RNA sequence: UCCUCCUAAAGAGUAACGGAGGAGCACGAAGGUUGGCUAAUCCUGGUCGGACAUCAGGAGGUUAGUGCAAUGGCAUAAGCC
RNA sequence: CCAGGGCUACACACGUGCUACAAUGGCGCAUACAAAGAGAAGCGACCUCGCGAGAGCAAGCGGACCUCAUAAAGUGCGUCGUAGUCCGGAUUGGAGUCUGCAACUCGACUCCAUGAAGUCGGAAUCGCUAGUAAUCGUGGAUCAGAAUGCCACGGUGAAUAC
């Protein structure tokens, strides 16, 4: 059982996105119409829908990945966003070892502890921050970003 | 602070420092007046200032102008 | 170089004549420049001795040696061979550089200027001093940097002694008291 | 040297506030202008200027209007 | 947007942009807008830089960011090394204005301690 | 069971429930070769820096070092790249 | 009897209030609607000077006539567009005014600068049934000066009580 808790650097209070219209179909006919909503600092959300709806595109769409073909967003200018995307693979790249990989994070941390420590209490050793990161698989990937979001 | 004219001093003070003055340094000056200014004349004398139980002595160097007698004999004590 | 024309032209002849010498060859003359920093921090995170690598790569145009620990000790908690200052080296053209590019604009630019000491000399014509801030050379433009981190200039010369090395640098109108 | 492993070294021409234009080969990339060099340094003339504070028994006879 | 120590905000009108400075509050920076020659409402980013040049010599003439740290510092300084009644408050840590320490003053003494 | 020093009486060997310590490994380089280099500890100067981190000068000279206990040895280095 | 000092001392705890955490809010400009009361070593117009506290000259009033004394929320217009902010005002430096022999311990107020904690508050606890609660101002008692206290006056003005 790793050990994950996400802290948070700065409280925001008000609300996060107060999002109107967006606008966006890709080819065919647009998969929502409206979806004007706000959070309030609300929680949750969880989108749910079949194979095919649009979740992760409505998701790019609202972090920045992509945009709307008419509207806006606009978030908190306090905000940080942490990003756990559908496809991790053009993360996972450029021959970067494991404890290279997650010190490219980090504000104002050490090269010895806090980055490697944050690897030690979720299922990694001494053996894995030197091996590629790259050629890691599925859990393991995962984890990776689960120790990316904690550490931004 | 106080009004636009006349720094007030006690004439019990300035005859006693008058005499002071003339004569050059000399044994410290031994007065109960507390709300009296400091005037320009009285750098380098021993005034000793009442303190409710005593007089502490004190020097007047030069950024001692602006402030009364009182100003430097602590009224009452701490630990 | 401006500073070894002015030395080659002038100072020989200043130094000769105020000291009697018989050869030519006797003036001291100002042979290495040394600016280092021990970062010292660099214990738990390697990459702030890559930013001082950088900083000394833009202060003087060479590229900094890195420099390890010659023995451990337990005061600081270092091993043998930890990496723990950073070194340049100058000979010729660009000390010539750098000592013009020094007395002439960096030292003004140090925040509550008033000469630097004349006493600081270590016996033997050298000199030393620290700087306490890396963001008085022009190459350091106050963005890119991160901290206050400073350095030491040692100049390395032929001077007999002390007394003949503070005049040497009093020729070349060196800041003093 | 040791084939491109320093950085850029190019002639650069740097003026003060009021001209001194010299020409120092540095590692910029783009002149400057900046405040008084050697030459104009305020550490031989506003010494006295410098090591002037303090006064208060002069300030005080001018508020003795009397 | 530049003045002494920086004019950083942008999006801010003419008269509270001044504010930043480290010695500027609102009637002094008042003064800056209207004796220079520039309205009071204007946004930052609309003026020219030929108009800064004009507010950074004026602005110049005050004490500010620069220099205003050093005279206050140094007045505190003396008052400390004096052996005033007021410095010794700013010694221990106290109010120095004369008001009350009995159970207020909770500024000066900081958070709460046992 | 094996290794090092003394007892061991200036060749070798030599005992006691005599006096002191170690091993049951390590290394694909920590081996071969070629080229190069020389230590500890102190003084004076130097931003944080400190009794000792990093830099420059001097004295000293192998009192350093040797993957591992001790003896012998090592500058032509057997030590460091 | 007198001079100076203390009741204004502060690691801490409690009770009663004030000011705020802001957008049904701040800031600038302009204009309406009251009531009650005090004034003789006292209230003080008007005028001028001062950025402002105030200073100089100074009629009238021991008064339904004169003064204190321009009510404030409101309304209309503009900006601020959700930030420790154009909220908040503590703390502190400098220069001031007036009372009183005297403002350091220890007054009030104004000008310039600084701008903290605080972004609806734990167990628990308080007030109120109609011009009441909530909020906004005004006056007086004591008093040379010195109240967010107390005593009184008026504007706007609710919800619910099965
Ligand atoms: N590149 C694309 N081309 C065509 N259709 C797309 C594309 N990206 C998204 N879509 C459509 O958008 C719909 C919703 O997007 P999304 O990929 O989130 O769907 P999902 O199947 O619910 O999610 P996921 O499978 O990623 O968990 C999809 O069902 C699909 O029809
Ligand atoms: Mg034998
Ligand atoms: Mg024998
Ligand atoms: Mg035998
Ligand atoms: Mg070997
Ligand atoms: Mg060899
Ligand atoms: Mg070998
Ligand atoms: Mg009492
Ligand atoms: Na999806």
């Amino acid at each position: 059982n790793p050990f994950i808790r996400f802290e948070q650097d700065k409280k925001l209070f008000r609300n996060a996105l107060e999002v109107e219209g967006l606008t966006k179909g890709f080819d065919n006919g647009p998969l929502f119409k409206n979806l004007n909503l706000l959070l309030e600092v609300g929680e949750k959300l969880a989108v749910l829908g079949t194979n095919g709806v649009g979740k992760s595109t409505l998701l790019k769409t609202l972090v920045g990945d992509l945009q709307p073909d008419s509207g806006t967003v606009k978030w908190s200018e306090n905000a940080r966003i942490g990003y756990y995307a559908q496809d991790h693979e053009y993360e996972f790249e450029n021959d970067l070892t494991v404890f290279e990989w997650m010190s490219q994070w980090k504000q104002e941390g050490d090269d010895e502890q806090a980055v490697r420590s944050i690897l030690g209490r979720l299922l990694f050793s001494q053996d894995d921050i030197k091996k590629p990161a790259k050629v890691l698989s599925g859990g393991e990937k995962g984890r990776m970003l689960f120790g990316k979001l904690m550490m931004q | 602070r106080s009004l636009k004219k006349g720094p007030f001093i006690d004439l019990h003070l300035l005859k006693k420092v008058e005499k002071a003055v003339e004569s050059g340094d000399k044994k410290p000056l031994r007065t109960w007046s507390r709300r009296s200014t400091i005037f320009p004349n009285m750098i380098g004398l021993t005034i000793a200032v009442h303190n409710g139980r005593q007089h502490v002595p004190v020097f007047v160097t030069d950024e001692m102008v602006g402030h009364k007698l009182g100003e430097f004999a602590p009224t009452r004590t701490y630990r | 170089a401006k500073l070894h024309d002015y030395y080659k032209d002038e100072v020989v002849k200043k130094l000769m004549t105020e000291f009697n010498y018989n050869s030519v060859m006797q003036v001291p003359r100002v042979e290495k420049i040394t600016l280092n920093m021990g970062v010292g921090e660099a214990i738990a995170d390697k990459k702030l001795l890559d930013n001082a690598a950088a900083d000394l790569a833009a202060i003087s145009g060479q590229k900094p040696l890195i420099t390890k620990a010659r023995k451990s000790v337990a005061g600081f908690k270092i091993r043998q061979g930890y990496p723990i200052g950073c070194k340049v080296t100058l000979r010729g053209e660009r000390m010539w550089e750098f000592f013009e590019r020094l007395i002439t604009i960096a030292v003004p630019r140090i925040r509550d200027f008033r000469g630097l000491s004349a006493k600081s000399f270590d016996g033997r014509g050298n000199y030393s001093m620290g700087v306490r801030e890396q963001i008085i050379f022009p190459e350091i433009d106050y963005d890119k940097v991160d901290r206050v981190r400073g350095l030491d200039i040692t100049i390395t010369t032929t001077a007999k002694s002390d007394e003949e090395g503070r005049a040497l640098l009093a020729a070349f109108d060196f800041p003093f008291r | 040297m040791k084939k491109d492993i320093h950085p850029k070294y190019e002639e650069i021409t740097a003026s003060c506030s009021c001209g001194n234009v010299m020409k120092i080969r540095s590692t910029v990339g783009h002149d400057l202008n900046l405040d008084v060099c050697s030459k104009c340094h305020p550490f031989f003339t506003g010494k006295q200027r410098d090591v002037a504070t303090g006064g208060r028994v002069d300030r005080f006879n001018k508020r003795f209007n009397i | 947007a530049r003045i002494a120590g920086i004019n950083i905000p942008d999006h801010k009108h003419a008269v509270i942009a001044l504010t930043s400075i480290y010695g500027v509050g609102k009637t002094r920076s008042k003064a800056i807008l209207a004796a220079a020659g520039i309205a009071e409402d204007v946004k930052i980013s609309e003026l020219s830089e030929g108009q800064i040049d004009t507010l950074r010599d004026e602005v110049a003439k005050f004490v500010v960011e620069g220099d205003l740290r050093r005279e206050i510092s140094m007045s505190i300084k003396r008052l400390m090394d004096l052996g005033c009644y007021r410095g010794l408050r700013h010694r221990r840590g106290l109010p120095v204005r004369g008001q009350r320490t009995k159970t207020n003053a909770r500024t000066r003494k900081g958070p709460r301690k046992p």
